[PDB]
């Protein structure tokens, strides 16, 4: 189809999200966080070389915990900044001048990490729709992925 | 044959019709007309030449500023009918040949244009959505701008 | 006639009565069906856009340019020097055609009766009769909008 | 006075409700930077990348976003000192840059407490409880 | 198992959980949703049928082909003849596929969920247990649903 | 099985299907008729809390405390520790009863099919399937929860 | 017979479900265990020796961890069912026989877990009703704490 | 029963009072206010020797009026209070301690202007339920009535 | 300018509507405080024992209770100038002892003025009336 | 930062929806009006003749209703200069024998922009767009 995020995403992906993460069930998040780079961690062999600097060989280390909840956090925000997406394309820019700094950060990577998400949500959230998640997914991540390669 | 949701949809026909309806001041829709043409003149300069019909060269002319209301026209016409996509498919399959058989006119030209309208509503209308837009819009102008070089 | 305040109030009571996004094509279906019921010939000189069918996006097309530039022409009723530079633009399409300007005069009055029972009792007519000869002798020409 | 186990908890709670689902958001962050430049002016200088100048530009908006993601970051783990003093030291590494002063933070603390107090109500909110736990927060990317 | 009281509340919960018209539509969809979550890896084993999209109306005639093969299957649940007949036939329809018969117990998961979240909490998972694996063996030709 | 994940979607999906307060007392109500449906020889079991009728403040208690303890046992899914230690505790209680374990299989049975219809479709039933069985096993011992 | 009214038990299971439900992270549950007994002990130091067998000794204990779920979960089933003064007393008269038949248990043990439930929960409720509370706990507590010492 | 002020009797006990007892109208309190202390007197003798500072003797002196006025004022916010029982219980604890540095105030003399108040009420208040309003009555008492003789 | 009988029946209305009958009470109090304490922070100082650091606790709540309770007596009695002196007299000895500012009056008038046409609403408040009436009262207070 | 052509034409819907109908409007100028004269209330000082001192009166409220009434005409104008020009310059005939101080204008300036957000939301609000196009008001008036 047309592969754009709609609103309609927008509002079932914000519900779905709004309720699995929120601010005071702490663990909640830092479940979802640690899964995420782990599936990534055994499907890219060589992506744990990228974070070295967080610890991410040594996966519980409260280095890499505190990681893998900023890396979700921002996700979030991107999530809840849909509705506003004049914001959201302001804050797209800042994560995508902010990540390509790290070389190594690749649209493969990020690739890689929506297949860890596809097949981590459904898992922890429940009414979990695949496609209207990529879709905006994707949305998100292009917009981090305006100067990079593949 | 599918241009967007209605929900997106909805969102471009409620912001177009704040800025855009027939009980406006005809000076408030020359202020949109060469604004957006003068900005879109400057991305491309090579461009302007075309327009020669519409006494272009005097954009304060009642020539230019008719032409102006036509593109605009034209334009209020597609967003309105965003819901129906049977009537759009033949809307915009009607414009593409009238470009088309015109001579000296690319594609460029209407990403180009694409650019100064995502540009140049943000300072219009409160709250603008630039994704809904996106999504709205980018199928006009791809079917518009469908045939031409 | 067609002074600057119906010019106005012309404008106000077209923009209330068109209404906008699924407003207007239902509102456009009216008045060419008022046109197809005052003048039943004038339907098969549409031909060219699948008018044997109303519901056919060839002419929900047709509606929709139609009317959308009598939006746009109404639109600059105020001003005179794109107002004119469009009716003659509109004349140079229409002209080739080489159509009846009696039809005009039916497409008047059915868009009388559809902004006036869209708009409600306020309909100014005397003001929509003027101003449409304004329209009527920009596009056709004919004398007979005197 | 002291942010202990329980006022910690409190303070989650609230401020999940006060952040919100991404609906009040926007206006939850645009609401809590007046306070801060009404209160400090002199602040809108330290923030010339992001257009301080306008509160109600998708730049700022994105700032906004910044702080209170970071901030909400905190408050999830407040229970849990390990990995919240890493994300303090984290946010101090960051900070510390700016030479931001010890006084601009306690503006910010106020004007969250406002900005929360506003968003749940001053019937349920716990300044004591806020105010200790604030404290504890800023101290880190202090240092 | 699956004795013929068990086979006639299986029609009772499933005719009312189905529905009729835009549920039964609905109600594929719910259960497909569910398979892919449960298994990703399945979504891939339908390719030749636009299981990229879900909303794609290939897969909305896949899911129109499945839940109709469920529905007559169970409607045949009270005449072994008829049912082992068809049953046997989808044999040899789903054999030349190779498919592993791991995906019928996927299968099974979202189809009690789909029916017990529609139909309530009178949903009789024991009963529709005992009689899925007829269903199942009868495809898969697998001892495991034995 | 029973990983972090489902672990973590089970207590998100028991606390909506369990509610508060009155619905705690209806939701209970559902899983042992459900039980006492399944197994209907399971109902003389419990002649010491009067389960001769249901609707009997000994048998209300009853549902309670059993219903309550699973809540419990839910909430503790994340943390080992205290999880085991709590089902080592029922174990150590349920043992001097001497209960058949082919009734903690129809316990799960009514579970499912009591917080499916009232969760709804999006019910997660292999992730409930496989964190029962954690809990299962913690209480009865017996190998029939591998 | 009859604990609290509706209206003063609708008040209860509302603030009470506000912070203790299913969903909840297993650490908040820990926070709230030794809070309440860390501050019983205080109040009674003598008590503190009667839960040898849930590993007292060590409060950050799994076993001492579940011990105090067993008592949050029995609070937690005795507020939700404060409307259904059948089974309420049923269960209030249950829970005592367990508690008596233990040996070395006072009444002023119970009372002191009072005082201490009415000053730990105001810090996590928002705006905490002590009269519908005390209205509604100390007939839970008389029912649970009777024929004890 | 339970003899406890449930939160019918508060949304019973305050909804009559406030119709009877508001700040616009002036002399309506007054009326009540001197009807009280009036029937505690003849049913207490001994008890206007508890105001003389206030002039208890003479009942319509403005001394007396004034002190009239602040008591049942006083009484007004602990219903008013009745929605919020921790400020109530935290203010019930300030007229508790400023009430037995009174001499001569006593447990009974708290008994004896509840009777006062039980006959005075219907007499000026429509729909005046007698049970509803001394359950919450004595809860109030009992909060001023914290460290003093019976 | 002058508190007149008729500004005086004007301030008895609004503020019997504005004081409530206990439900928005709490809030009506808790708005008026915040109002001084914004105004002259250093006032907080005076009110150590209801503990004026946070004025959500209920000590304090209760303080404004006791506040709010006794000015609206002194409105009550407005019309009735013998019993009305017998009030502020009695209110004057009170507050003699805190040695309390002139000008601190002048700042909770001010507030109370800001909270009853928070509640009543600007379209019908009479500042005239009320600043003319509540110099009145505060000046039996300070003698 | 300027006021081109289309930020006056953002200015002039924003103007008009918080302007209102008249229902509003009341409203609408007694809330500016409190900005200016609680963050200069010095300016009390300038108007005497329509009872400065209270906000509340018939008679500030019609000086209220002039200068809102006034400023609505010169947004109407923004875009036509001609007679823009003419209407600022027929206002800066009256405004200097006040002899207003130019930071004057730019408080009143503020106090619109809050007043215009508060009728609209923050969400819609364009400060760029009006502190442009509010500077070339106030310089007409100056001269
Ligand atoms: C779309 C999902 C993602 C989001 C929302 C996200 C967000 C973030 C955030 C918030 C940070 C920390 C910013 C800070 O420290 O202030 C970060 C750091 C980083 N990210 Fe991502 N990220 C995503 C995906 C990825 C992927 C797929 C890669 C692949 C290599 C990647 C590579 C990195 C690296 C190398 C760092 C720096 C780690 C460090 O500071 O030690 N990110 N990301
Ligand atoms: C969404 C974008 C556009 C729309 C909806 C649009 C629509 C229209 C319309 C309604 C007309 C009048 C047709 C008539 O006279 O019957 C027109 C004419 C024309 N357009 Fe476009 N237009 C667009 C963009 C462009 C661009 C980007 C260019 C060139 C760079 C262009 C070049 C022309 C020319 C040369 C004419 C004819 C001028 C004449 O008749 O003298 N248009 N267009
Ligand atoms: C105010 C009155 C009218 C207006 C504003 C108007 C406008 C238009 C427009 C905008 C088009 C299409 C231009 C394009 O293709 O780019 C058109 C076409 C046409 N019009 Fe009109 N029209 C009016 C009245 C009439 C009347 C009275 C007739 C009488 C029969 C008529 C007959 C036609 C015909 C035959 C076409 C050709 C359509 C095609 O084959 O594509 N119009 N007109
Ligand atoms: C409660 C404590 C605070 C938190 C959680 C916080 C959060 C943040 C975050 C997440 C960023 C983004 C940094 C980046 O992505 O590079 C940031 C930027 C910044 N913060 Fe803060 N902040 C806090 C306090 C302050 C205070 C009190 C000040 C000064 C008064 C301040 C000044 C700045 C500056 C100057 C920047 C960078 C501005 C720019 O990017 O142009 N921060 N803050
Ligand atoms: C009771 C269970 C099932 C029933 C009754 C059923 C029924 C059907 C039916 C009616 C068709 C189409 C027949 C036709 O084209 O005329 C079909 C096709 C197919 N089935 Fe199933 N199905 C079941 C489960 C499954 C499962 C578990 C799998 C594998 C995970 C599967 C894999 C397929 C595939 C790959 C096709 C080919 C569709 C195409 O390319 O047109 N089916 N099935
Ligand atoms: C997850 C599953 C279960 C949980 C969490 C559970 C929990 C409990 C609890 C909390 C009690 C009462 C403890 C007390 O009196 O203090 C109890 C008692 C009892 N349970 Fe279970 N139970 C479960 C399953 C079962 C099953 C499958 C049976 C099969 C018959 C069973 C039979 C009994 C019996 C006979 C009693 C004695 C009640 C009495 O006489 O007071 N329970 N259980
Ligand atoms: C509202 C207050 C209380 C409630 C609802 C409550 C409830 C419970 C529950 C549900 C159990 C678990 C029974 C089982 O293992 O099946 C328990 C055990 C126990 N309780 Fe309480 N309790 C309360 C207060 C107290 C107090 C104040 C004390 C002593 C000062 C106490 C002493 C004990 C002891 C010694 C055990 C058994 C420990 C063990 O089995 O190793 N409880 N209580
Ligand atoms: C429950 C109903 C009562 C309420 C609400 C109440 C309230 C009050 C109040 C507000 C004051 C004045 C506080 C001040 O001056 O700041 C007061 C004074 C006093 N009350 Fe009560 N009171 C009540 C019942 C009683 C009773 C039954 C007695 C029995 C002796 C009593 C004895 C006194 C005395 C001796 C004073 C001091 C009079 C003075 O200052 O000259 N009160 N009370
Ligand atoms: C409108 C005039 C005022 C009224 C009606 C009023 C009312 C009251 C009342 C009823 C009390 C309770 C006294 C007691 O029960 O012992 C009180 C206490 C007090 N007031 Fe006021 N007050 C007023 C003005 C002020 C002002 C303007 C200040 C200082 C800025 C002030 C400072 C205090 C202090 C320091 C206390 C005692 C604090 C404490 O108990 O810890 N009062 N006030
Ligand atoms: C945005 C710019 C302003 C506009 C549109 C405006 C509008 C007006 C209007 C229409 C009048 C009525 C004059 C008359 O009928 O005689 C007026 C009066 C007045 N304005 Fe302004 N004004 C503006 C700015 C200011 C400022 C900034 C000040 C001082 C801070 C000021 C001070 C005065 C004074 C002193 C009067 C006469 C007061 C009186 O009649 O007693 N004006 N203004
Ligand atoms: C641009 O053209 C203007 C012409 O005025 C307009 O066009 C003529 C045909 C009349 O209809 C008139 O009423 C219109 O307003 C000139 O006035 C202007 O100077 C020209 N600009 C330049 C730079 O040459
Ligand atoms: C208290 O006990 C702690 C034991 O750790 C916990 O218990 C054991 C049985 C394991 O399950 C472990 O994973 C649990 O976290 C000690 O670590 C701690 O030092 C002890 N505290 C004192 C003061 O001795
Ligand atoms: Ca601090
Ligand atoms: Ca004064
Ligand atoms: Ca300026």
């Amino acid at each position: 189809s047309s592969n754009s995020c709609t609103t309609e995403d927008r509002r079932e992906m914000q519900l779905m999200w709004a309720n699995v993460w929120s601010a005071q069930f702490t663990g909640r998040r830092l479940a979802i966080a640690q899964a995420v780079f782990k599936d990534l961690f055994a499907h890219v062999p060589d992506a744990v070389g990228l974070f070295d600097r967080v610890h991410g060989t040594e996966i519980d280390s409260s280095e890499f915990k505190a990681h893998c909840i900023r890396v979700v956090n921002g996700l979030d925000s991107a999530i809840g900044l849909l509705s506003d997406p004049s914001t959201l394309n302001e804050q797209l820019s800042h994560l995508a001048t902010q990540h390509q700094e790290r070389a190594g950060v690749t649209k493969g990577g990020f690739s890689a990490i929506a297949q860890s998400f596809l097949r981590v949500m459904p898992q922890v959230a429940s009414c979990f729709n695949p496609d209207a998640w990529s879709r905006c997914f994707n949305r998100i991540t292009n917009g981090m992925t305006e100067g990079l390669a593949e | 044959s599918e241009f967007c949701s209605e929900a997106d949809a909805t969102i471009v026909i409620k912001q177009w019709n704040q800025i855009y309806n027939a009980g406006i001041g005809a000076k408030s829709r020359w202020t949109m007309g060469n604004e957006i043409f003068s900005s879109l003149f400057k991305l491309k300069p090579e461009s302007e030449v075309l327009f020669n019909n519409v006494n272009v060269a005097n954009m304060s002319s009642g020539a230019f500023h008719a032409h102006t209301v036509r593109v605009l026209s034209g334009l209020d016409m597609g967003i309105n009918y965003l819901n129906d996509a049977g009537t759009l498919t033949s809307l915009t399959a009607h414009l593409a040949a009238q470009h088309v058989a015109r001579t000296g006119l690319k594609a460029v030209y209407f990403d180009a244009m694409g650019k100064v309208l995502m540009t140049v509503l943000p300072s219009l209308i409160d709250n603008f959505n630039p994704d809904a837009w996106r999504n709205c819009l980018l199928p006009l102008k791809n079917a518009i701008a469908k045939g031409l070089p | 006639d067609c002074n600057i305040l119906q010019r106005l109030k012309v404008k106000m009571q077209w923009a209330k009565a068109y209404g906008f996004g699924t407003e207007r094509a239902k509102f456009g279906n009216s008045l060419w069906t008022s046109i197809f019921n005052y003048a039943p010939d004038a339907r098969d000189l549409f031909k060219s856009v699948k008018s044997e069918d109303m519901r056919s996006p060839q002419f929900k097309a047709h509606i929709a340019r139609v009317i959308g530039g009598l939006d746009r022409v109404i639109s600059m009723f105020d001003n005179e020097d794109a107002l004119n530079a469009d009716l003659e633009h509109l004349k140079s399409q229409h002209d080739p055609r080489g159509l009846d300007a009696l039809n005009f005069v039916v497409f008047g009055k059915a868009l009388f009766a559809t902004v006036g029972g869209q708009f409600g009792v306020c309909f100014d007519l005397p003001a929509w009769e003027s101003c449409y000869k304004v329209i009527a002798m920009g596009i056709t020409g004919n004398d007979m909008f005197s | 006075s002291e942010c202990g186990p329980l006022q910690r908890l409190k303070v989650k709670r609230q401020w999940a409700e006060a952040y919100g689902s991404g609906n009040g958001r926007e206006e939850f962050g645009h609401f809590i930077w007046a306070n801060v430049f009404k209160v400090a002016p002199s602040a809108r200088d330290m923030f010339k990348r992001v257009r301080g100048d306008n509160i109600y530009t998708p730049a700022f908006r994105a700032h906004a976003t910044r702080v209170l993601g970071g901030l909400d970051m905190c408050v999830a783990l407040l229970d849990d000192e390990s990995v919240l003093n890493t994300q303090l030291a984290h946010l101090a590494s960051q900070h510390s840059s700016r030479g931001v002063s010890a006084e601009q933070y306690n503006v910010v603390e106020h004007a969250v407490m406002m900005g929360v107090e506003h968003e749940i109500g001053q019937n349920v909110f716990d300044k004591d409880a806020w105010q200790a736990c604030l404290d504890v927060i800023t101290s880190g990317i202090q240092g």
